[PDB]
């Protein structure tokens, strides 16, 4: 087995060994809650009067009534977009040549703001960064400043070329994921040395299946408020069985987990300096 | 392509 012990300290020693060259991050809503974007699991959607609560993120319903979704986006639109310590931890992985890919479930663009490039990212459920007119014969593209303005004005966004609906480039429940997700997944996991899984409950599919694509020897560290990804005793990650050999669960806040790992790697000062400098720049802008 | 579910 590659880890000398099933602890964060074991993971950190492995990351600074010659074997650990290619890291894939798998991240979800938990990495952005400290930036002010709420997840869905942690313990506000009644004003919308939907047939069933989860219809607001389903494509069948959005197509029939896009108003509730845009009204929700307005309510959730953050005053500033400040990536978290966890985001900047992944920026450090990129800076140090360790990041093969960040697969993200999030649509909030904070990975881009933190300095991950398009090539580093698989935005598996799309993004608010770009939007497109929904008419197949048009597909005119619009930037966030255009979309934010229509969300705030409480005016459903319409294409200026054809007056069809303009939809953020996000993947609703019931929509196909982007081709890039499947293409990257079929190559990235051939030689990955570490999976870093953060801020996800591993319940949305097919994203959740990504953890099963690494080689059987690849260590997998989960940094998450709750243990996730274990097989269901009714219906994976093996942290606690007598057969456990490569999966480690660090239970707590993503920011605190990344800080603790950074400190073991000797990156604590680098990470603090980076976050403070980036946040100060965003404040100045 | 496979659809988002769950
Ligand atoms: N910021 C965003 O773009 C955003 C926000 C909400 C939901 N979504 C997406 O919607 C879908 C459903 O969302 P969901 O929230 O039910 O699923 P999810 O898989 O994203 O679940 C979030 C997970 O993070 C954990 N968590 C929350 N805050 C944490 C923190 N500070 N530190 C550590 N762990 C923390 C939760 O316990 C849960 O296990 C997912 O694809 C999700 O990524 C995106
Ligand atoms: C699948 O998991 C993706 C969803 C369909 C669930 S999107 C979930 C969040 C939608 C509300 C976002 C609130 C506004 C965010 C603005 C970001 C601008 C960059
Ligand atoms: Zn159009």
């Amino acid at each position: 087995r590659l880890l000398d012990e099933l602890t964060l300290e074991g993971v950190a020693r492995y990351m600074q060994s010659e074997r650990c060259r290619r890291v894939i991050c798998l991240v979800g809503a938990g990495i952005s809650t400290s930036a002010g974007i709420p997840d869905f699991r942690s313990p506000n959607l009644e004003k919308y009067h939907l047939p069933y609560p989860e219809a607001i993120f389903e494509i069948s319903y959005f197509k029939k009534h896009p108003e509730p979704f845009f009204a929700l986006a307005k309510e959730l639109y953050p005053g500033q977009f400040k990536p978290t310590i966890c985001h900047y931890f992944m920026r450090l992985l990129k800076d140090k040549g360790l990041l093969l890919r960040c697969y993200t479930q999030n649509i909030d663009t904070l990975e881009r703001i933190a300095g991950l490039e398009q090539e580093d990212l698989v935005e598996a459920h799309g993004t608010f960064y770009t939007s497109h007119c929904v008419s197949a014969s048009c597909r005119h593209e619009y930037p966030l400043s255009w979309m934010k303005e229509k969300i705030f004005s409480e005016v459903t966004p319409k294409c200026e070329d054809c007056q069809s609906l303009v939809k953020p480039d996000i993947v609703f429940f019931g929509e196909s994921l982007p081709a890039r997700f499947f293409s990257c997944m079929q190559s990235d996991f051939l030689k990955v040395d570490l999976l870093l899984v953060m801020g996800t409950s591993l319940q949305v599919q097919p994203f959740a299946s990504l953890i099963s694509k690494a080689p059987l020897s690849t260590p997998r560290l989960l940094i998450n408020k709750e243990k996730a990804g274990q097989s269901d005793p009714f219906l994976g990650m093996d942290f606690d069985s007598k057969k456990a050999y490569r999966d480690v669960a660090w239970l707590g806040e993503c920011d605190q987990g990344c800080l603790a790992l950074a400190e073991l790697l000797g990156w604590k000062k680098e990470l603090e300096d980076l976050v403070r400098r980036e946040h100060a720049s965003i404040d100045a802008q | 392509l496979p659809k988002k579910y769950g």
